[PDB]
């Protein structure tokens, strides 16, 4: 097509610069660049990113990166609607573990990544009651299959 | 006599390879329906037996059993590949009903027998007549069947 | 201008599934069925091909906790407005997201196949609706204090003012096992089914979105719209091969 473009592109230096892969590195990840990329995806997503983790060492990372106000919440929990209700609210991160398949209809409008705006507000519908979202909320699902 | 004759004589209607049944119907069954079918041919046909002679009375009662005999194995008879193949295969073994006889180029059930003519006549059908029904479902052709 | 405002590209395929939608809405008493993958715009489709004809969508809200008894209520509501001579007929709008159980979509297949759902509303109630008809049947020029004829008449009303339109996603056994439960949903409707985009209509789509943006010579517009085709198609080969 002959679009400007750089003579020498590669996925890992766009999505991420040099440093942010030198604090990774350092935050229990590989220096493989398959490991790379998909550490630079979930930075750049602009939907939450479903991640599968045998032999957990995507979420060893995830644990390394959030340091603060992570909590890590299984689909198996009986107050887990409850928890990710007060979460979305005033939450730095959320994790969800399990989560195989099937993934449940109260997560559905969460997974959506349009929310209404009522006034200066942010309001997302989980659940019977509508909780008031918040900005800069991170939401990753890991899955061991 | 025609009960007892056309069943036990006959291996061709009680074989499996000849007769091919939707659903398995058991020998009792179509006993019961012939009876009900007969019953109802009697009622209609019962002053016209009693103005008629013995012998052309005894033709028109065998008739009757054949045509009603006919019916109560014909519906049954269906599934495979062709449903026509079934047919014309019951149509073959069928056919040869004692003295009574069938005209050719006709299937057994297109056939009723009139008890004034005395020429098993073909089914009339009524050449439909156009509707203002707006729903096609609504619309109903008579076909000989 | 009049409705919630609604984007979409209008490329040749789309419009090719609108008119075979207005179609089917266009004869009377015959159900549309809509199956498609997850974003195949068919419900948007669907409400765009509805307002195309003289007919009034009404869609159902389904909440976190809800129950057969509300269902039964929200299409109640729906039969009275049908139920009225002077009335525009009511479609009905049904997605696998609306449809929270499978017990929510028994009342839907008995009105979808024939008629209204048996004990949708009392025999009291049924009477105060045929009164109304009864009007109707005398301008008509139909036999009027029968009440055979008349009843009837207004079972065929209901079917010619009432459309039922289904959306589902062939993508598990989940829908085949309601087509082997629910008898009147696959005969009674009309499918239809949804292929994936072609590349000529994927160029299109990025032409569209790269509108009001700057570039150099716009040339690269036309050139990147179509290495945006290539790179959706060239996934789809590439996950044939996977
Ligand atoms: N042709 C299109 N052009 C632009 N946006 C589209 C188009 N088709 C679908 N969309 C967008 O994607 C969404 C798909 O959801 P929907 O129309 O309900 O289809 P589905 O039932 O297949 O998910 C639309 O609501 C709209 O936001
Ligand atoms: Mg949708």
């Amino acid at each position: 097509k002959g679009i400007p473009i750089t003579e020498g592109i590669e996925p890992l230096k766009i999505l991420t610069t040099e440093a942010i892969k030198s604090k990774w590195k350092n935050e229990g990840l590989p220096a493989d660049p398959m490991s790379l990329e998909n550490a630079a995806i979930i930075t750049a997503c602009a939907r939450w990113p479903l991640i599968i983790d045998p032999q957990l060492q995507g979420s060893t990372w995830i644990r390394g990166k959030q340091g603060e106000n992570l909590t890590t919440i299984s689909l198996s929990q009986p107050k887990w609607l409850g928890a990710l209700t007060s979460s979305i609210s005033s939450g730095r991160a959320v994790l969800i573990e399990g989560i195989q398949q099937e993934i449940d209809a109260t997560l559905d409008p969460l997974l959506q990544r349009a929310v209404k705006k009522n006034g200066n507000q942010l309001q997302l519908e989980i659940g019977g009651d509508p909780i008031d979202y918040d900005p800069n909320f991170k939401l990753f699902l890991m899955t061991k299959l | 006599r025609c009960f007892q004759s056309y069943f036990e004589q006959n291996i061709d209607v009680h074989d499996k390879n000849r007769v091919r049944h939707i659903c398995p119907m058991v020998d009792i069954a179509m006993i019961q329906t012939i009876c009900t079918i007969l019953d109802a041919l009697l009622i209609q046909h019962l002053p016209k037996l009693k103005q008629m002679k013995e012998e052309d009375e005894k033709q028109a009662l065998e008739a009757f059993f054949i045509f009603a005999g006919l019916w109560a194995i014909g519906g049954p008879v269906g599934g495979g590949q062709d449903d026509s193949k079934d047919m014309k295969e019951f149509n073959t073994v069928w056919k040869g009903a004692a003295k009574v006889k069938f005209p050719e180029q006709g299937l057994c059930y297109d056939y009723y027998y009139d008890i004034n003519e005395n020429k098993w006549n073909t089914w009339k059908v009524e050449d439909y007549l156009p509707n203002d029904q707006p729903l096609f479902s609504k619309i109903y052709v008579a076909t000989i069947h | 201008e009049v409705k919630a405002q609604m984007n979409l590209v209008l490329f040749q395929q789309a419009m090719e599934h609108v008119s075979r939608i207005c179609r089917i809405l266009d004869m009377p008493g015959n159900n549309a069925l809509l199956v498609g993958v997850g974003g195949s715009g068919k419900q948007s489709l669907c409400r765009l091909s509805t307002f195309i004809n003289g007919f009034e969508i009404d869609q159902l809200v389904v909440t976190a906790s809800f129950t057969i008894n509300d269902l039964r209520n929200n299409l109640q509501e729906i039969y009275k407005k049908i139920a009225k001579p002077n009335s525009i007929a009511r479609v009905f709008m049904i997605t696998d997201s609306q449809i929270k159980e499978e017990q929510f979509l028994i009342p839907i297949n008995d009105m979808l196949n024939s008629g209204w759902i048996f004990d949708l509303f009392p025999k009291e109630d049924m009477d105060s609706l045929v009164s109304g008809v009864r009007n109707e049947a005398k301008g008509e020029g139909v036999d009027v204090n029968n009440l055979t004829a008349l009843t009837s008449y207004f079972l065929d009303k209901i079917r010619k003012n009432l459309k039922v339109v289904l959306c589902f996603s062939p993508v598990g056994d989940t829908m085949r096992i309601r087509s082997r439960k629910f008898p009147g949903i696959i005969n009674n409707t009309s499918i239809d089914w949804f292929h994936p985009w072609p590349h000529e209509a994927l160029i299109d789509v990025a032409f569209r979105f790269l509108e009001e943006i700057e570039f150099p010579t716009e040339e690269i517009r036309q050139s990147i719209s179509l290495n945006m085709a290539k790179v959706h198609s060239s996934i789809d080969t590439a996950n044939e091969k996977f």
